[PDB]
């Protein structure tokens, strides 16, 4: 007899190259196969969606990248810690609406199991005020 | 002048069947037995249930630094009287029990009970014109705030006057806290919840994380139960805990070779720990993130290659620092099973010193004085005794003893509460307007104050309109309903909480 | 042969005649609270007990909460509070 | 018994690792081994 083990929580960002341009600040990217390659949200899409523009079952087998706190690795890390993870679509969307994961935000993600990673909250704006609420009332998106 | 002596403790403990027990003149327990009404005072039946010569089978009794526990057994007889009716015939009834114990020897030498018993759906008696009956023991505190479970809000107030106004037994005891001031510091929001479990556990719990103490004390002349609690043990605790017998001497007299059966140990100071590093998995902490806990104590050696990890939960709030706690080691313990109440020793859980000039025991010899915290007491009448007034007693008692600089607070199991759900809304002033019906407004400091967005923004974050880690210390104003205080209220329900950004967003 | 009322010739039939617990006079007060912005009645109410003539205690409370989701909160789960009966235990050494 | 340094260390401490050998003979015309080490 022995215990099943529990969930934790850790945080960690997302990155998508190293020498990130600054046109290119903010922008999203997916990956394929657990190696950094640029994957398509096409090709998953089995025989009931292709096609029009509509996943359903939110398919894994598309992977974001996430910086990590480096203190969770062994001390002979000859590693960049990165991990693939799968996605929800459905975090800033609607059904409607489709705001993809950009780099730069932090995120709670559970490990669920041995080899089962999620996302849960997002931990991170962009647009805010720095006034005293009695002078400003901002309300908006920002794009792209 | 060793079967001759080691088998005549045998006989000796064959003996104890009707006492035989050297050097005790009288052994007598008392027991009174009063009534607790609607309303925790006391009324009368010599005027009570007294007791004497016993009928008593067996008690059980035991003691921690702060509780009593264990059973009681006795007997009455007969059919049909209203002095027995109304007690033992109904649960619920808040039971009184004074006991008194006198050991004679040239010299007497006293202990002082006073605990309180009552019960829900148990009640338990056992006849065959003879009747048996079964009480459990606590000290009065515990059994009385056990069946009591509220769960409300309170605003400003201090844990001493939380405390204080739910404390209704002014003619049982009292509760002393007038020297500990870490109790006495206003904390702006306060959330009892005793959603599955006891408020008395509730009672240790913060009690606890504050590192306090509790002590169990009676007058032996004349009953009175009085808490403290101190955050250290000093003179004024040591003005109070003088024993009120004489011949009181310490250092393990030469006529306690007669008084021993067993001197067993428990663990004693090792001197291998192992490793407990710390881990706060956090982006955005520009420190270390592994660092190691802190030994309070030193001359000890780690292991090598094995590890105690030590995660946090990381939410969205700004993650905080650090739960400054120790690695607990281990202690000195013995038991110590003797036949009797020792001769010229302080059998009185004090929290004073005894000195150890010798090695009868295992002990240790580098350690210094030390001190008792339990006791036991199984009696049981003798068989002889048990004839004639069943027609017409034995003692064992251990102890727990610490080293008195390993002294630390004891406490009991309990459970550590849960969660429950809340609905409210916000508002932000009273006499709101109408083209102002519906806008946003952020609050500093528990306080009603126009706070920003800015001011907080550690340095990686000024300044883009970004903010990373979601920070707290930012304050929502939240109208509650108001039925979840007391009767006292002089308030307008309003907790302030920190904030998720992200729940009518994205990250656009 | 099917008798009642307890014959004398149950004596020559008993061991040990045991009670457990009976009726008492002080229960314990059971306030609901339904925490609930958007209801405009009383949230608190008490607890209904079946029976009468038993003494409340004072100034101890059961408080009883509830769940409160995002559904348009319902009533009222009237139950009762559950008090003790009469239970006597009978050895015996044959069928009486 | 006391007291002694033999005796002292070992018992007197916990978590100090402590291996155990036990062998078991057993002659009847031949024997049988068992072995443990814990």
């Amino acid at each position: 007899k022995y215990k099943s083990f529990s969930n934790f929580y850790i945080n960690g960002r997302i990155t998508i190259g190293e020498n990130v341009n600054n046109d290119s600040k903010k922008a999203y990217k997916f990956f394929k196969n657990h190696k950094p390659e640029e994957s398509s949200i096409a090709e998953f899409q089995e025989n009931g969606e292709k096609g029009t523009s509509a996943i359903l079952n939110s398919k894994a087998d598309i992977l974001y990248a996430i910086e990590i706190a480096k203190e969770m690795l062994s001390d002979k890390s000859s590693d960049k810690p990165i991990i693939y993870l799968p996605l929800k679509v459905n975090i800033n969307s609607a059904n409607n609406q489709f705001i993809p994961l950009r780099n730069d935000d932090i995120i709670l993600i559970e490990i669920q199991s041995f080899t089962k990673g999620e996302i849960i909250e997002l931990i991170s704006n962009s647009a805010i005020s720095t006034k005293k609420a009695q002078q400003q009332l901002l309300q908006r998106q920002l794009l792209g | 002048i060793n079967k001759t002596i080691i088998k005549q403790l045998n006989k000796l403990r064959s003996s104890l069947s009707r006492g035989y027990n050297n050097v005790l003149q009288k052994q007598e327990i008392t027991i009174n037995i009063k009534p607790i009404n609607k309303n925790f005072e006391l009324e009368d039946i010599h005027n009570s249930l007294t007791l004497k010569n016993p009928h008593i089978e067996k008690l059980e009794v035991c003691e921690n630094i702060y509780g009593i526990n264990g059973w009681l057994t006795f007997d009455l007889a007969y059919i049909n009287n209203h002095k027995d009716f109304n007690f033992l015939l109904s649960p619920n009834q808040p039971i009184l029990l004074d006991i008194q114990i006198n050991d004679s020897f040239h010299h007497k030498r006293t202990t002082r009970f006073i605990a309180i018993g009552f019960n829900s759906n148990s009640i338990d008696i056992h006849e065959n014109g003879v009747k048996k009956f079964k009480i459990q023991f606590h000290d009065p505190l515990k059994a009385l705030w056990t069946k009591h479970k509220p769960s409300y809000i309170a605003l400003n107030k201090s844990l001493d006057d939380i405390f204080k106004d739910n404390f209704f037994f002014d003619s049982l005891f009292s509760l002393d806290t007038n020297k500990s001031n870490n109790l006495k510091i206003r904390i702006p929001q306060a959330f009892i919840s005793t959603v599955n479990r006891n408020f008395y556990d509730f009672f240790i719990q913060q009690l606890e994380q504050n590192k306090c103490y509790l002590k169990y004390f009676c007058d032996k002349k004349s009953g009175k139960v009085s808490y403290h609690v101190v955050d250290q043990v000093d003179n004024d605790l040591q003005r109070n805990i003088v024993n009120s017998d004489e011949d009181l001497k310490d250092k393990l007299s030469p006529y306690d070779i007669s008084c021993f059966k067993k001197q067993i140990l428990i663990s004693n100071k090792s001197n291998f720990y192992v490793k407990e590093k710390n881990i706060c998995p956090d982006v955005t902490l520009n420190t270390q993130r592994k660092e190691d806990r802190k030994i309070s104590d030193t001359l000890v050696k780690p292991f090598s290659s094995i590890l105690k990890d030590n995660l946090q939960s990381v939410e969205y709030i700004q993650s905080n620092n650090d739960d400054k706690q120790e690695i607990i080691t281990t202690g000195f313990e013995i038991l110590l099973t003797s036949r009797n109440t020792l001769p010229f020793l302080d059998t009185e859980i004090t929290l004073s010193k005894l000195d150890n000039d010798q090695n009868y025991l295992l002990g240790a010899t580098d350690i210094k004085s030390l001190y008792i915290s339990q006791r036991k007491l199984l009696f049981k009448r003798s068989k002889y005794c048990s004839k004639q007034l069943y027609e017409n007693h034995d003692n064992s008692i251990t102890y727990k003893i610490k080293d008195y600089s390993n002294l630390t607070p004891e406490y009991p199991k309990y459970k550590s509460f849960s969660n429950f759900y809340i609905n409210g809304r916000i508002t932000i002033g009273e006499n709101v307007n109408n083209d102002s019906k519906k806008a946003y407004k952020f609050f500093k400091n528990h306080k009603p104050e126009e706070s920003s967005i800015a001011e907080f923004q550690e340095n990686g974050e000024k300044g883009t309109s970004a903010i990373l880690n979601s920070k707290a210390d930012i304050l929502y104003a939240i109208e509650i309903a108001k039925e979840m205080l007391s009767d006292k209220s002089s308030d307008k329900p309003i907790i302030y909480l920190p904030l998720k950004v992200n729940i009518n967003s994205a990250n656009n």
